[PDB]
């Protein structure tokens, strides 16, 4: 049997109901002392201010009067993906590439900053209409290389970007998807038969 | 920091069928009248069921969404201001809205649809989200492959960490309109007179097949056709929910004649077994070059139209799409219908990535997913930072919602 | 356990804040296809030329 | 053993009478309720059984022992010791293993002089 | 009773004994 | 017979090396920069976590 | 030559994942033993409460909304043995062997 079990939302639609946690559930009586010993702290529904929101709208909360004017919390959360910023000189001396248009690589940077370096969402939401058709590979080449360029100018090092490598993996990944049921079956009828070979040899090795 | 707050914001998904509503932070839509509302020649509007089930002189039948996007937008004013002023019971400056949209949204009618909301309504701050994107966060998933089976499409739409890969989307005419469809025409090959409630006074038990013996409601109104088609489509609808079943595998005749016929009661009480009749139709979904209307036509059926949908995106994502595969829409509750889905795409699926489909086949996780998504995002607290301010939608203009709203 | 070693049971709280970049992302998808361990220079072949 | 939770008797015609005499007992895993032959009831009132006491029955005889009120029920303004005792944990019915080590000359000692002919000795 | 003696203390505040 | 099933398994697994449909050497995945956690990531988590207790 | 097609180069200042071979990749809240991370936040395991005095069987401390810690419960086969389970025929006999052996964390409440 299992030993421990894992699941997201639930196990199975058979799942026993997760335990709240109350008091009184031993009867009311039992805690009376307790409950009216104390009296509860006043909730107040407050407008609160972001920090993040750069407009600085006031929505409103449930929270206690003396919770009231202390910053957001979960403003602390608020951290974009740190992308280089590059002035049109800075571009022209360094950036420049025949094969890249200056908006064009305005416009992936724009992307990138939108979508933190998803580069599966930035080529969704490329503009092949506008600009040319790129691959997630040329977006992930650009970007690599000016971030690379910019430091080098400024300033450390990073990780090269191998497009080549990242090219061979997904056309393997895509052949090896495309292929017939057939061929995978004849793929895992090789396994198998190299294994029964494998444990043959090893066993007549064990005799030895 | 701590668990998500809750700022009292509201959950609008209004779809073609119905339109769902509700405060965010709950677990089910408050209210689901339908998308239909009767017009009187601004016009007069009836929106809601007790409206609409009454005859009227005059009334016609429309709809405001057209393809999953709202065409006439009178009409959709007139089903906010009915949703707000009826069961929402509030202001609308007072509370933030967070209302769905379909993938293939057009940026006209995004900007046109935030527009009305801040302008008309005056309210305090917006957000549109992708119906995908809200079904996925409904199942706790950042990522995976929606299929959605509505009334107007079928639609399998990626999502990718919370976004939707638009490229990936794939559709499909075949929805519960074509199923309606596909009944009526069984209806009229039977000689079937399809008898709406609203037109019987009275009826008494027949034998199977018998003559229907009913007495029509005396001093009944003019009614436009639009009306009596409606009337008629739900009916309809009812015996798509009670009879119609998918057959657990690829649809044979002997085999649905061997297995039990079911019974059903007209409201005109009239009655019959459909025998294997009632599993040809659902058929229809998964095998289209069978269905009576066009074999020769390029329509693709709905594991056809799941694996040509990730077949689109990039490979590196297909793995999270097949082990995450994420079932919505009213069409997808009839009978056997994940059954039949989960064993075609275990088939067609290829060994080397693992298939999962996500057991939720219940009404309410299967109609309402979008709206349970929206309340769960509207209540995050990290969310906040989302919402579009008026003084937003002030300085940044009506293009504001191209940028804030991925 | 056996070796007398304590374990807390895991607690599922909402995402704490970060005090650092210490929290480094990890793609659950690429996770799918390839181990979260990247290979270490004793088994990776030498450099082409 | 466990906390007593009823006492209901149950009537019966014969072919008042009573076939049965059920008595639910409460421990910390859980509740049980046995179906106790009628005879039981004199015992019961010999040790004055009640609603939440604490009390163990033995398989063999069948006759009940009482060893206080339920600890859930004692006050810190009440004042007795012997009376009150925690609940019992564990399941409501126990098979309980004693094992003692004796000498042949211990039950010698035993039954040479069992423990007023015992005042005077 | 207590309740007619003190005043109830709020949460998370250290009991005093302050009377009605 | 069986040296003989071993050459021709050799010859064509290595045919298929060639086309590349030999998944048991798949080609790894270079290591993208890495970066710290941002503000839709942490959207995500607290995502996941809400829906799971709603569900 | 044969590898030559796609064959692996390293390059320098760069790092590489290996592919998934002996098991098929899973999500994080699955089970290593089903190919996934394993991640212990979502890891269902046996519990005790302390009232009552029963092992409720496997469970996961989850965070409430407004910060009420809950207890997630995981249905299985064997819940009766594991309310039966507590100071630590035939499947109750392996179970209670596989527990002896400390082969199943099973959690206990104590105070701090
Ligand atoms: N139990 C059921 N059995 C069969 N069909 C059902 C069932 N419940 C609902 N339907 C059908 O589901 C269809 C679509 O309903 P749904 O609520 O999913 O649509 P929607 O998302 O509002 O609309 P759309 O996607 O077309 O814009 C309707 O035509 C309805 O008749
Ligand atoms: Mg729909």
């Amino acid at each position: 049997m299992h030993r421990e079990v894992y699941a997201l939302l639930y196990s199975d639609k058979k799942d026993a109901p997760p335990l709240l946690p109350s008091d009184t559930g031993q009867g009311y009586r039992t805690v009376k002392a307790k409950l009216g010993s104390k009296k509860v702290r006043p909730w107040k529904w407050m407008p609160f201010t972001n920090p993040a929101r750069k407009d600085g709208a006031m929505f409103f909360h449930w929270r206690r009067a003396a919770e009231e004017g202390k910053d957001y919390p979960f403003a602390r959360f608020n951290k974009t993906v740190q992308v280089p910023v590059y002035s049109e000189q800075e571009y022209q001396l360094y950036l420049h590439d025949d094969a890249w248009t200056k908006a064009e690589t305005d416009h992936l940077f724009d992307l990138s900053r939108r979508f933190d370096l998803r580069f599966v969402v930035i080529h969704d939401r490329y503009d092949h209409q506008q600009f040319k058709k790129r691959s997630v590979e040329d977006l992930k080449e650009r970007y690599y290389h000016i971030c690379a360029k910019l430091a080098n100018v400024r300033a450390l090092k990073i990780p090269v970007f191998d497009a080549g490598h990242e090219r061979r993996r997904k056309e393997q990944l895509e052949r090896l998807y495309n292929r017939t049921p057939e061929q995978v079956a004849e793929e895992e009828y090789l396994l198998q038969e190299l294994r029964k070979i494998e444990a043959r040899k090893k066993e007549r090795e064990k005799r030895s | 920091v701590y668990g998500g707050d809750e700022v009292g914001a509201l959950v609008f998904d209004i779809g073609s069928y119905t339109v769902r509503a509700g405060y965010a932070g709950e677990d089910c839509p408050k209210v689901d009248f339908p998308t239909a509302i009767g017009m009187v020649v601004g016009p007069t509007y009836y929106i809601d069921t007790n409206a609409l089930r009454v005859p009227r002189e005059n009334m016609e039948a429309i709809s405001p969404l057209k393809n999953g996007m709202v065409e006439d937008w009178d009409s959709f004013q007139a089903i906010l201001d009915h949703t707000y002023k009826m069961h929402v019971k509030s202001e609308a400056s007072l509370h933030p809205v967070l209302m769905s949209e379909a993938p293939w949204n057009t940026r006209a009618k995004r900007e046109k649809l935030t527009e009305l909301m801040f302008e008309h309504y005056n309210i305090p701050a917006f957000f549109l989200c992708k119906t995908a994107v809200l079904t996925a966060f409904a199942n706790g998933r950042s990522t995976g492959l929606i299929l959605d089976s509505g009334a107007t499409h079928t639609t399998a739409i990626p999502v990718h960490d919370g976004y939707v890969l638009q490229q990936g989307i794939v559709k499909s005419p075949l929805a519960g309109d074509f199923i309606t469809m596909q009944c009526r025409e069984l209806f009229q090959e039977m000689n079937i007179e399809l008898v709406p409630p609203y037109m019987i006074a009275s009826k008494e038990a027949v034998r199977e097949g018998s003559p229907a013996n009913w007495k029509r409601k005396e001093k009944l109104p003019q009614v436009t056709r639009s009306w009596h088609n409606y009337m008629c489509n739900c009916v309809i609808q009812d015996f798509q929910a009670s009879v119609l079943q998918v057959s657990d595998s690829t649809y044979d005749e002997q085999v649905a004649a061997q297995m039990p016929t079911v019974h059903y009661e007209f409201p005109n009480g009239y009655n019959c077994d459909f025998g294997a009749e009632r599993l040809k139709i659902p058929e229809g979904l998964f095998d289209p070059s069978n269905v009576k209307g066009l074999s020769g036509n390029t329509m693709l059926g709905v594991s056809h139209v799941v694996t040509t949908s990730v077949g689109m995106c990039d490979i590196d994502i297909r793995p999270g799409l097949y082990g995450s595969v994420i079932v919505a829409g009213g069409n997808t509750l009839i009978q056997s219908f994940t059954d039949r889905l989960n064993r075609e795409l275990s088939q067609k699926t290829p060994p080397s990535m693992r298939l999962k489909l996500i057991a939720n086949n219940t009404t309410v996780e299967r109609r309402f997913s979008s709206w349970i998504g929206g309340s769960i995002l509207a209540s995050l607290g990290t969310f906040q930072q989302m919402w579009i301010s008026k003084q937003e939608y002030e300085e940044g203009g009506k293009q504001c919602v191209e940028r804030k709203c991925p | 356990d056996v070796d007398g070693q304590t374990e807390v049971m895991p607690l599922w709280t909402p995402p704490t804040p970060p005090q650092d970049d210490s929290d480094i992302y990890l793609d659950s998808v690429m996770c799918l296809m390839y181990e979260a361990t990247p290979i270490p220079e004793a088994k990776l072949p030498p450099v082409y030329v | 053993e466990g906390e007593v939770t009823e006492l209901t008797p149950c009537e019966t015609e014969n072919p008042k009478t009573i076939s049965h005499v059920i008595i639910g007992l409460k421990t910390a895993k859980g509740t049980k309720q046995l179906k106790l032959d009628p005879s039981i009831f004199e015992s019961l009132q010999k040790e004055r059984v009640e609603a939440g006491d604490v009390i163990y029955i033995e398989a063999n005889s069948g006759a009940v022992k009482r060893q206080g009120r339920c600890d859930t029920y004692a006050t810190e303004f009440d004042l007795e010791a012997e009376e009150y005792v925690p609940l019992p944990k564990g399941d409501v019915h126990k098979k309980k293993e004693i094992i003692q080590d004796v000498t042949l000359h211990d039950l010698d000692v035993a039954n040479a002089r069992p423990q007023i002919l015992s005042m005077m000795g | 009773k207590a309740s007619r003696l003190f005043q109830p203390v709020q949460y998370g505040q250290k009991p005093e004994g302050r009377t009605v | 017979e069986q040296i003989t099933l071993e050459n021709q398994v050799h010859q064509r697994i290595a045919e298929l090396r060639k086309a590349g449909l030999w998944s048991q050497r798949r080609l790894p995945k270079l290591q993208e920069a890495p970066r710290p956690k941002s503000h839709w990531d942490y959207l995500l988590e607290e995502m996941q976590w809400m829906a799971t207790d709603f569900a | 030559d044969p590898d030559g097609p796609f064959a692996f180069r390293r390059k320098a200042g760069c790092q590489y994942y290996a592919p998934h071979l002996d098991q098929t990749g899973n999500w994080p809240w699955t089970s290593p033993k089903d190919g996934g991370l394993g991640d212990v936040r979502y890891r269902y395991c046996l519990t005790t409460l302390t009232v009552p005095q029963r092992c409720i069987g496997f469970a996961r401390r989850r965070v409430g909304r407004g910060g009420r810690v809950l207890l997630d419960r995981a249905h299985s086969d064997y819940d009766s043995v594991f309310h039966h389970l507590d100071l630590e025929s035939k499947d109750l006999s392996q179970i209670l062997v596989n527990i002896k052996s400390c082969r199943w964390r099973h959690f206990r409440p104590r105070t701090p």
